[PDB]
RNA sequence: AUUGGGCGUAAAGCAAGCGCAGGCGGAUUGAAAAGUCUGGUGUUAAAGGCAGCUGCUUAACAGUUGUAUGCAUUGGAAAC
RNA sequence: GGCGAAGGCGAAAACUUAGGCCAUUACUGACGCUUAGGCUUGAAAGUGUGGGGAGCAAAUAGGAUUAGAUACCCUAGUAGUCCACACCGUAAACGAUAGAUACUAGCUGUCGGGGCGAUCCCCUCGGUAGUGAAGUUAACACAUUAAGUAUCUCGCCUGG
RNA sequence: GGUGCAUGGUUGUCGUCAGCUCGUGUCGUGAGAUGUUGGGUUAAGUCCCGCAACGAGCGCAACCCUUAUCGUUAGUUACA
């Protein structure tokens, strides 16, 4: 695990005289092979937001396979009016990406990938719309199971 | 015999077009009264699939939990069934939230094992009142967790009456990998239920007689003695 | 707009810090202005000592002063060294009508008086160290004596301006209103560049049912 | 599913 | 936003109808191939873009060879 | 609720008369959707003329209210409100969803047509609604009459 | 001497008012909601029933004094 924190912000609500501080904090833990772990949470105190945080991210747990440390099809992820693209390269590029993107790529134990991303750029919705463009990726093993031919062709 | 077709006497019956459309391909045509039949065959290999299933986590040795809070009929059953065999029940409504966190559970239970001792051990030797409250809140207690007190850990297999009727119960399966059994009557979503019994909850007659299969199921594969084995015969039982 | 707790329940489940009683303002102004001097003395001028309390008991041109600690190496010193001085300044600021005389007794568990950890968490706050994981540390080396919640405030400056951002914490079942819970509360105040800072503390140590008494 | 022999 | 945008409540469906041109057009056969795929020929100045070679103490720089683009002709191709 | 593309259409009688639905297993044989321009119709109000004018009521007059009322309360009442002749084209001319088009759970209905029976009530074909699965969206919600899947054509928009 | 717009501490305020929060957990893109909502019952979020919520923290009551009927130990300088 590396449990690196991607966006921070600060949020009050409103009652009877003044306004109660409870800030939220997002974070992405990962394993550097595949396990992904994203979470946010709100709380009075500081080291608190990060202990439920990182029990949110171990909560949500799950891996991926990789493929020469690369995505090998073309997609796109879209949700919430937002887009992220992922477009597998040779490793003479290196992985080109934005910060909480970079943290994605990074944390997930990704390498060299093109992504670029469209529509709106708040970083909640963003980063539903990374793990909405990783649900829908397959492999070529299961694509070739429902071929009626079976030659990854 | 075990789910045969000539041994049961009525199990039809349901309000019609307020069903699922897609649980329609389990079910033939309808002749005259379009209350939901059932085919008999299906209803045989589900049953089959249960039995050979309870078998198996009974070599297994996991712990088995029955779910159902119908009026009388069901509860009844399964409160007998409960009180003659080892199994986690309740009688309650189900507590929102319950097995989706068991550490809350777990030390609200070793509460209730602590008091329920601390009684045992007492001899009455607290004046009326102060026995009297937390008598009160012993009896509480068996309302809340009376039923779920048999077991530590989660839940190995759970058997669920209606998850229409039981929609947080089988909401709170379908959050975990534990394999979860229900009774499909007419309108479910087939995707939340891991195994399939469509049998019917409309008529008390096939609620009985369902769960006295089931019941002796579970219990002959723990060896110990039974009702039903493979006996054609049944016991009549009738609503009041 | 609350009140300090401890004098809400004081002198009917605890005692006092001193007991004595003489004739009406005839002369009991001058020992009940010489005593206070005396033990804030000992409050701020030994430190290191964690000096639990002081008890004051005096009559008729008499002062028997019990002192109960944590380490009585500290205020007795190498080859007694302190215990000389110690004498000098009492007995410079009790007066010659009175007799002298000193020792150190301890008492059972005394990690769960308010006053020394209170003392503690003032002058480990005042080494300019994150506050919120020294109350961390504390709170958790005080848990571990086997005791039940415990209520902390601390009101000041944090990096700066914006006092509105004073911190507090609440522990486990720590009722005020009672009586018979066996609570006491301490206060001390920190001193840095920048101002003053106040740090109050309630400390539980298991409620007393059928206590009967003051003892 | 059925694997839990 | 031709590739690559939207138009229910953030801005955008004309108040609606008739309708030329134009835009898009149901299934099949024959003809040809205008477009299109595509062989070939000529053109697409040099230099300069990318790649390679030589001269530079490395280097910008010079020279050097190929590389692409569209156009006309012509030969197949008949799915659209 | 019915009609139509709408605005709108409600005492009745007649003449004229459009458009609309189902089976069409009788006929031409793609004769089809869109629509620049162009043409047409089109709430109320308004424009000028000839009438009619009970009441209503712009404007205006008086009386009340309040710090005050050219408002709101009342009393009145000119134009206008209707008929015919020509112009008039702004309305939230909102289903805020352009037109046509095939398909995608369903349930409760309503209405018309066909078969057949006493109503009852079965489905078929459409109009008309409510609910709702999938799907959509930012949600509201929509959801076999989509704002869904997609297509064709116009018209429009690119911060205030 | 000036700085309660540098502070601690202190006091009044809503108010002797029942309301105010957290852990877990659910739903939701999310601010957040769900307990604390509803119905009985109380000075009262007092308890109870239902309740995707289960529990916990402050306060409410409790434990402090007094008034009260009477009993006990003791009796003066109260008494007599």
């Amino acid at each position: 695990f590396e449990e690196r924190i991607v966006k921070l912000k600060r949020i009050s609500k409103t009652t009877k005289g003044g306004r109660n501080m409870r800030f939220s904090v997002l974070v992405v833990v990962g394993n550097r092979k595949g396990k992904i772990g994203y979470g946010i949470a709100k709380a009075l105190e500081v080291p608190n937001a990060i202990k439920k945080a990182i029990k949110a991210a171990h909560n949500s747990l799950h891996t991926i396979e990789i493929h020469k440390g690369s995505i090998y099809h073309e997609v796109i992820g879209r949700s919430g009016a937002s887009r992220v693209l992922l477009k597998p390269a040779p490793q003479g590029t290196g992985i080109i990406a934005g910060g909480a993107i970079r943290a994605i790529i990074e944390l997930a134990g990704y390498s060299d990938i093109y992504t670029k991303n469209l529509g709106r750029n708040t970083p909640i919705n963003m980063i539903h719309a990374t793990m909405d463009g990783i649900l829908k990726q397959l492999s070529p093993r299961r694509v070739a199971i429902l071929r009626n031919k079976n030659l990854n062709e | 015999s075990l789910a045969k077709l000539g041994e049961m006497r009525t199990h039809v019956g349901m309000v019609k077009r307020y069903w699922n459309p897609k649980m329609g391909f389990f079910i033939e045509p309808e002749r005259k009264h379009n209350n939901d039949h059932f085919v008999l065959e299906l209803q045989r290999q589900s049953l089959q699939t249960a039995y050979n299933y309870v078998k198996e986590v009974a070599q297994n040795n996991g712990q088995i939990l029955f779910v159902g809070t119908k009026n009388d009929y069901v509860k009844k059953l399964v409160n007998n069934i409960a009180k003659r065999v080892d199994v986690a029940f309740i009688t309650q409504r189900w507590l929102g939230g319950t097995l989706t966190n068991f550490k809350t559970l777990s030390i609200s239970i070793n509460k209730l094992n602590k008091l329920v001792e601390k009684q045992a051990e007492n001899a009455a030797d607290l004046t009326k009142k102060e026995n009297l409250m937390l008598s009160r809140e012993i009896e509480r207690l068996e309302k809340f967790f009376g039923g779920v007190k048999s077991l530590k850990r989660l839940p190995n297999l759970l058997i669920v009456d209606d998850p229409v009727y039981e929609k947080n119960a089988v909401a709170e399966a379908n959050i975990l990998r534990i394999p979860v059994v229900a009774l499909c009557n007419t309108n479910t979503n087939p995707e939340l239920v891991d195994f399939i019994i469509p049998a019917n909850n409309h008529q008390p007659q096939s609620t009985c007689l369902l769960m006295n299969l089931l019941a002796d199921a579970v219990a002959e594969a723990k060896a110990m003695p039974t009702m039903f084995a493979y006996k054609p015969d049944e016991e009549i039982q009738i609503e009041i | 707009q609350k009140v300090n707790s401890n004098g809400l329940r004081f002198g009917i489940n605890k005692n006092w810090i001193s007991r004595w009683t003489a004739n009406s303002h005839a002369q009991t102004a001058k020992w009940l202005i010489e005593d206070e001097k005396i033990r804030n003395l000992f409050f701020v001028n030994y430190r290191n000592a964690q000096v639990s309390n002081v008890e004051i008991e005096r009559t008729q041109a008499t002062v028997d002063v019990f002192v109960y600690a944590a380490q009585p190496a500290f205020l007795i010193g190498s080859e007694n060294k302190n215990i000389q001085k110690i004498t000098k300044q009492i007995k410079q600021i009790i007066g010659r009508t009175t007799n002298l005389d000193l020792t150190i007794n301890e008492i059972g568990s005394p990690m769960l008086s308010a006053r020394i950890i209170a003392r503690d968490l003032a002058n480990a706050i005042e080494a300019r160290v994150p506050l919120r994981t020294a109350m961390r540390q504390s709170l958790i080396k005080v848990l571990k004596a086997g005791a039940n919640g415990i209520k902390v405030l601390v009101s000041g400056r944090l990096n700066g301006a914006e006092i509105a951002r004073d911190k507090m914490y609440i522990e486990g079942n720590m009722p005020l209103s009672t009586l018979r819970a066996d609570i006491d509360y301490a206060l001390e105040k920190a001193q840095t560049t920048y101002g003053v800072i106040g740090v109050k503390v309630w400390i539980n140590r298991g409620m007393i049912y059928t206590k009967g008494l003051n003892r | 599913m059925g694997n839990f022999d």
